């Protein structure tokens, strides 16, 4: 469910937001979403730890 | 300090490295052009721009 999670951004695909943005944008956009998957990844593998 | 003896510097605005500290920076090899802008595209010499 958390990967289809917008995360501040646009759109919460990958392929279409390319195409719709300048680069300079959206590999801001980009590295915003990677961090909050990341995020949402680190909090997973910590409950998954205990 | 030399450089400005032919005319003082227009857009001045400089992307990444701080032109303001230059004398203790070291580096090689660098590439000089030379080319003309009309007048209303001098933002348009930046990355991202179309």
């Amino acid at each position: 469910k958390q990967l289809s999670s917008k995360f501040g951004a646009i759109s919460s695909v990958l392929n279409d937001i390319l195409s719709r943005l300048d680069p300079p944008e959206a590999e801001v956009q980009i590295d915003r979403l990677i961090t909050g998957r990341l995020q949402s990844l680190q909090t997973y593998v910590t409950q998954q730890l205990i | 300090s030399v450089l400005y003896n032919f005319a003082p510097f227009f857009a001045f605005k400089c992307y990444g490295v701080s032109p303001t500290k230059l004398n203790d920076l070291c580096f090689t090899n660098v590439y000089a052009d030379s080319f003309v802008i009309r007048g209303n595209e001098v933002s348009q010499i930046a990355p991202g721009q179309t």
